[PDB]
C-alpha cells in the first residue's frame, strides 16, 4: 500500500498513520518511547519549506548543480522506515515529473530514487547538461543492496546528483574526465564500506522534454562486474559512454 | 458554505503538524543510528601495544 493512497499528500488518513508508528516501534530499540515523546508533544520545531532554486540567466550549470543539489539534502535523507512517495520505474516520464512536483510541494525526506526524480525534474531546464541514471548492485553480509544516482555530463565532464547516508555515494561536482572515472570514485566509497560491488546498470540520457511520455531506460548497459575483466569493464563504460554521445 | 474554508485551514494545520512530526521522527531515527554505529565501533577498537 503506497503511504499515499489518499492520493494527493499530507495530510494522510489515520489508518496509514498509524502504520508509519506501528513500524516506528519495530525497528528501533525503544519503540513506543520515541513516538511518545514525539507524538505527545504540544510544540515540535517548525521546518522551513526548502525553496525550488532560481538562476540568473548566465548562472553557469556546475553553480546550477550545486545548488540542486543543496535542494535536494534539504529535504534530508529519510530515516523513518517509511517510505513517503511511491515510484514506479516502468511509468511515462511526465508521470514521474508529476510526481516530483508533489515532492517539492510537500517537502518530506527522500531516499536515493527520489533524489534521481528529482534531479532530473530540476535540471530539465538545462539543455547543455546530460542526465543518466547509474544504478550499483552491491553485497555486504548475506544481503544485496541497491543503490542510484543520477549520473551528469557537462562540458565534457562527468558528475552526479543523488542522496545517500554516505558522502561519497551522492553528489559529484563535473570534473570527472571519464565514465569509467566516475563509476570509480563510486567504487571507492563502496570499497570503504566493505560493500562488494555486483552490477552497474547504465541508462540512456534521460530526455529534458518534461512532458515526454517515454519511460526511462534504465538498464541499457548492464555490466556484470565479477564476469567482465577490470578491462572490458573499462571497455564497456566506454562503449555505453560513446553510444550516448551520439544519441546526443 | 464556507465549510471548504475551515476544512482547508483544518487540512493545513495537520499537514503542518503531520510533517513537523515526520521531521521529528527522522532526526531521532538519525540519532539512533549514530548511537547504535557508535557502540559498535567502540565495542571493536583494537587495544594496540
Ligand atoms: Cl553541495
Amino acid at each position: 500500500v503506497p503511504f499515499f493512497v489518499n492520493r494527493g499528500g499530507l495530510p494522510v488518513d489515520e489508518a496509514t498513520w498509524e502504520r508509519m508508528w506501528k513500524h516506528v516501534a519495530k525497528i528501533h530499540p525503544d519503540g513506543e518511547k520515541v513516538a511518545q515523546r514525539i507524538r505527545g508533544a504540544t510544540d515540535l520545531p517548525k521546518i522551513p519549506i526548502p525553496s525550488v532554486p532560481t538562476f540568473q540567466p548566465s548562472t553557469p550549470v556546475p553553480e546550477r548543480l550545486e545548488a540542486v543539489q543543496r535542494y535536494i539534502r534539504e529535504l534530508q535523507y529519510n530515516h523513518t522506515g517509511t517510505q513517503f512517495f511511491e515510484i514506479k520505474k516502468s511509468r511515462p516520464l511526465t508521470g514521474l515529473m508529476d510526481l516530483a512536483k508533489e515532492m517539492t510541494k510537500e517537502a518530506l525526506p527522500i531516499k536515493c530514487l527520489e533524489a534521481v526524480i528529482l534531479g532530473i525534474y530540476l535540471t530539465n531546464s538545462m539543455p547543455t547538461l546530460e542526465r543518466f541514471p547509474i544504478s550499483f548492485k552491491t553485497y555486504f553480509s548475506g544481503n544485496y543492496f541497491r543503490h542510484i544516482v543520477l549520473g551528469v555530463n557537462f562540458a565534457g565532464r562527468y558528475g552526479a546528483l543523488g542522496m545517500s547516508r554516505r558522502e561519497d555515494l551522492m553528489y559529484k561536482p563535473p570534473a570527472f574526465r571519464t565514465l569509467s572515472e566516475l563509476v570509480l570514485d563510486f567504487e571507492a566509497a563502496y570499497g570503504r564500506c566493505w560493500h562488494v560491488l555486483k552490477k552497474v546498470k547504465l541508462g540512456q540520457s534521460v530526455s529534458h522534454d518534461p512532458h515526454s511520455v517515454e519511460q526511462i531506460e534504465w538498464k541499457h548497459s548492464v555490466l556484470d562486474v565479477e564476469r567482465l575483466g577490470r578491462d572490458d569493464f573499462r571497455k564497456e563504460l566506454e562503449r555505453h559512454a560513446r553510444d550516448m554521445r551520439l544519441k546526443i | 458554505r464556507v465549510e471548504k474554508a475551515k476544512q482547508k485551514s483544518a487540512q493545513q494545520e495537520l499537514k503542518q503538524r503531520q510533517r513537523a512530526e515526520i521531521y521529528a521522527l527522522n532526526r531521532v531515527m538519525t540519532e539512533l543510528e549514530q548511537q547504535q554505529f557508535d557502540e559498535f565501533c567502540k565495542q571493536m577498537q583494537p587495544p594496540g601495544e
